[PDB]
């Protein structure tokens, strides 16, 4: 067919949906009925289930009326139409609204009459402290495979500011993670810092080890390991922790998250927490 | 989830629940789906107002109390929600400790109801709304 | 008429380490508060056995004195 | 408890100390930050390692009051 | 295809998908059960 035989009446679908001029029950009344000749008309209700709420809403408008590709069985047709949006919507005109837009409509031909079959728009859009830093790290943990384990890796390059692989231990990792924000701490942050550099207050002391009081912990709590403070970790919920584990002589294993059940033996009970409001 | 100390896990443009029975583009659909980012699905009602009576039948709690993420329901035909089908939002953060809430996924006359707003619970919009409290 | 009603509740016992044997508390073991403002004592009524390798236990204590001081 | 209780911990008149334990860790100190150490457990391997520059004196937990 | 196969009328051929790997996952239709092996309400059935 000439794709016009759809796009001439997809223009009804435009004016009945992507344009609303000044927007009220009266505009809506015709912009419903003019669809009930051209939807798979049960689908006109499926269009009522997108409607403006007047007093909150005013005209949403189709400017940059772009459209693109088709594919056709012969007489039943799929088409993509990137009909962009402009929108000025009552006091949502003290700041307007905007959209990118993309619509793969589908259509069929029955007794020469048209119907419209995929209702579709994809509206497209261009418009705590310790815990938050821990959640960010959890979310980005799978993308940080460039960071590698070493015993006392103290590189001068920031791991997050470089695509190149780099060997960092847990203390330097913590330092780089906190350095990204307004706080600085003090390098290399060997075990001393937690005592003489004052940023922390202990939650649980060393020498006692209770498995029932683990649930009371919170995400971002620093978890120690080893009998002589050999390694440390960051706590995350669901009974897990984030650390690097591997053979001692510079293992190639990247950073990863392990269950606490197997490592619970070497936990040593020491737990600490950050505080930034009162320091200096 | 209160075990996350009030950090909310990921925001989500693209998730999909098996609780899917009605049009995948309703305000109420974005609501049952994003309530799955909290891992707590509900049996469907198309009308948001039906969720109140449905929550009593399905064995949930109901009232006006804010908690992080949990849905706010506007009943049909009040300041903040249309008369046809009712209206809903998901509550990312509770501000002040009651009087403001930050909301998301919200359709309220929003063509494609992605968006965000701050609601005064001091004024009619937040006083008209209702919270479910979910079961175990 | 109901006479004076005893005061009771629950307390948590905390061990230095997780336990190595099926150790036992007899009924009538005393509990006392070190605070000088509350010198009232408490005692248990039913036994308990702590399970081996456990780390805490909750037991009920009944107050000898009856009134507001419990 | 044997890991921590069993510790013949002694300090000379000089503030460099001598340490022994029921485990295989044993630490001895001399003038300045110089020390001698030995251990067998892989968990305790940092305490007596020589990777890169070696373990610092501050890494040893016996070096604190 | 590098040479376009003429399919004769009537004859059931088969599409035969050689692959090494499960990861890939296609789509198909059975009677009711809309959209892969999960939904059921009014959203599809068998195609072919």
């Amino acid at each position: 067919a000439t794709d016009k035989e759809a796009k001439d009446v997809i223009d009804k679908f435009i004016d009945n949906v992507f344009n609303f001029d000044v927007l009220t029950k009266e505009r809506i009344k015709e912009k419903d009925e003019e669809i009930k000749k051209i939807t798979t008309d049960d689908m006109y209700e499926k269009v009522v289930y997108i409607r403006p709420y007047v007093g909150v809403i005013q005209s949403l408008n189709p400017q940059h009326v772009q459209y693109e590709s088709f594919s056709n069985n012969g007489y039943d047709i799929e088409a993509e139409l990137s009909f962009r949006k402009v929108s000025y919507l009552v006091d949502k005109g003290s700041i307007p609204t905007d959209s990118l837009s993309t619509l793969t409509v589908h259509l069929v031909e029955r007794n020469q009459e048209l119907l419209i079959d995929y209702f579709d728009e994809i509206q497209d859009v261009l418009y705590p402290l310790s815990t938050i830093l821990a959640l960010d790290l959890n979310d980005n943990l799978k993308s940080l495979s460039n960071i590698k384990y070493m015993f006392k890796g103290a590189p001068k390059e920031n791991p997050f500011g470089t695509d190149k692989d780099v060997y960092i231990d847990t203390y330097n990792l913590l330092y780089w993670l906190y350095l990204g924000e307004d706080e600085e701490l003090a390098y290399p942050m060997n075990i001393n810092y937690f005592f003489t550099e004052g940023r922390f207050f202990t939650i649980f002391g060393k020498g006692h080890k209770y498995k029932v009081d683990v649930s009371k912990f919170i995400v971002g709590d620093i978890l120690f390991f080893g009998r002589s403070d050999t390694n440390i970790g960051i706590y995350v919920g669901d009974g897990e922790f984030i650390s690097m584990m591997g053979k001692f002589p510079k293992d190639e294993t990247p950073i990863g998250k392990y269950k606490l059940d197997d490592y619970w033996n070497e936990f040593n009970g020491r737990v600490m927490r950050f505080d930034e409001e009162v320091y200096i | 989830l209160k075990k996350y100390n009030g950090k909310l896990p990921k925001h989500d443009p693209s998730f999909v629940q098996p609780g899917n029975r009605h049009y995948k583009y309703q305000c109420t659909w974005y609501a049952y789906n994003r309530r799955g980012q909290l891992g707590i699905p509900v049996p469907l009602w198309g009308d948001a107002a039906d969720w109140i009576g449905g929550a009593k039948g399905a064995g949930y709690g109901v009232g006006r109390t804010p908690k992080q993420g949990a849905c706010v329901i506007w009943q049909r035909g009040v300041q903040g929600g249309s008369p046809q089908y009712g209206h809903v939002a998901f509550v990312e953060k509770v501000l002040d400790g009651g009087k403001k809430i930050f909301i998301s996924e919200h359709n309220y006359a929003t063509p494609n109801g992605y968006g965000t707003r701050t609601i005064d619970m001091s004024s009619a919009i937040g006083k008209n709304a209702q919270f479910i409290y979910d079961k175990k | 008429k109901r006479q004076s009603k005893r005061a009771y509740g629950d307390v948590t016992i905390q061990f230095y380490q997780p336990l190595d044997m099926r150790m036992y508390i007899p009924a009538g073991t005393t509990f006392t508060s070190t605070r000088q403002e509350y010198p009232q004592q408490f005692e248990t009524l039913v036994d308990y056995y702590a399970e081996p390798d456990s780390t805490e236990i909750v037991v009920e204590v009944y107050c000898k004195e009856t009134g507001v001081a419990g | 408890v044997y890991k921590y209780s069993s510790s013949l911990y002694e300090i000379l008149p000089s503030l460099n100390y001598k340490y022994d334990d029921g485990e295989g860790t044993s630490i001895r100190t001399y003038n300045g930050k110089s020390f001698f150490s030995m251990t067998s457990g892989e968990e305790e391997k940092p305490q007596a390692t020589d990777f890169y520059t070696g373990t610092e004196y501050q890494d040893l937990f016996t070096s604190y009051y | 295809f590098d040479d376009p196969m003429m399919a004769e009328g009537g004859k059931e051929y088969a599409i035969v998908i050689i692959t090494e790997n499960s990861d890939y996952t296609m789509w198909v239709g059975t009677r009711t059960k809309p959209k892969i092996d999960k939904p059921n309400e009014v959203i599809s059935g068998n195609p072919y």
